[PDB]
């Protein structure tokens, strides 16, 4: 680990999968499209001036995807902000920051 | 120079700036660091550019907003042979194309001292050389929620550092358990956070999430 690196993966937890849900209308919202459930199946977190969440999900039609989700610090309320994601994953594909 | 030690008093230290969403703590710590240094062999107060090194400092091992290392950032002013101050390289809290200019350099370095792993080594470099950089274990809920006070978590771990940070002082206060020494970090994560940006960490409680575990400053 370095400063600012990204942890190591651990399985998704339900508070990470509340943070997906959290953020779908964000994600529907950029990508133009609906994604029914996503579900997340594993994270690396990252110190910023806040946390950056990088969270591999499932969707429909077996597709992967990487969200980055940053929850701002406590003077934002904590506010969960997607704020970036790459499509087209690979189940196995390796979460690295982006 | 004891008991209490504080570089904002004598001119070192630049106000507190805010890294935003890239993990680029390592490059404002780095900067804090060469701040302070240019400041005692120069007299003057220049505030340096991170995105510089965030955008150059790849090759001395540094990556960008996925994380890096203060040494690293001093390496490469040594090697680049100079860093551009902040107003001529702005920050965009994103890894751009290396974009460095010769002309704007205002500090330099001949590269760094790491410091033994010892809260006392640490407390000696802090009053006879000036801020120093450190890494910390910041990833817990309560230093994000850390507003006063003299921070201690439990939980911390004194080899698992994944935030870099820069000592400017310590000192003490009364405390109700008698936990009453501190170090004086400037963080980068804006004014409104913690302690006007700053938190004061435990000092002298068997290193306190590693913050003399990583530290160092460079040698201008």
């Amino acid at each position: 680990m370095i400063p600012g690196g990204l942890s190591e993966a651990k399985p998704a937890t339900p508070e990470i999968q509340e943070i997906v849900d959290k953020v779908k209308p964000q994600l529907e919202e950029k990508t133009n499209e609906t994604y029914g459930k996503l579900e997340a199946v594993q994270y690396k977190t990252q110190v910023v001036a806040g946390t950056n969440y990088y969270i591999k999900v499932r969707a429909g039609d077996n597709k992967y995807m990487h969200l980055k989700v940053f929850k701002s610090l406590p003077g934002q309320n904590e506010d969960l902000v997607l704020t970036g994601y790459q499509v087209d994953k690979n189940k196995d594909d390796e979460l690295t920051g982006f | 120079a004891p008991r209490s030690v504080d570089w904002r008093e004598k001119g070192y230290v630049t106000p507190v700036k805010n890294q935003g969403q890239c993990g680029s703590c390592w490059a404002f710590s780095a900067t804090g660091a060469l701040e302070g240094q240019m400041f005692r062999k120069t007299g003057r107060l220049i505030s340096l550019s991170e995105q510089n090194l965030v955008d150059c400092s790849g090759p001395q091992g540094n990556e960008g907003c996925n994380g890096g290392l203060m040494d690293y950032a001093f390496q490469y002013v040594q090697d680049n042979g100079g860093l551009d101050s902040e107003e001529s390289y702005p920050y965009e809290a994103t890894e751009e194309s290396c974009k460095y200019n010769p002309k704007y350099s205002v500090a330099n370095d001949a590269g760094f001292v790491d410091i033994p792993k010892q809260e006392k080594a640490l407390m000696k470099a802090v009053a006879t050389v000036g801020p120093i950089s450190v890494a910390i274990d910041a990833g817990h809920e309560s230093f994000l929620f850390y507003k006063e006070g003299i921070y201690f978590e439990p939980d911390c771990s004194s080899e698992d550092m994944d935030h870099g940070v820069l000592v400017v002082g310590y000192g003490f206060e009364s405390t109700e358990s008698d936990d009453n020494k501190y170090w004086l970090v400037k963080n980068s994560w804006g004014e409104e956070w913690g302690m006007g940006g700053y938190v004061k960490m435990a000092k002298d409680r068997r290193n306190h999430c590693g913050i003399a575990s990583a530290a160092s400053y460079p040698t201008v």
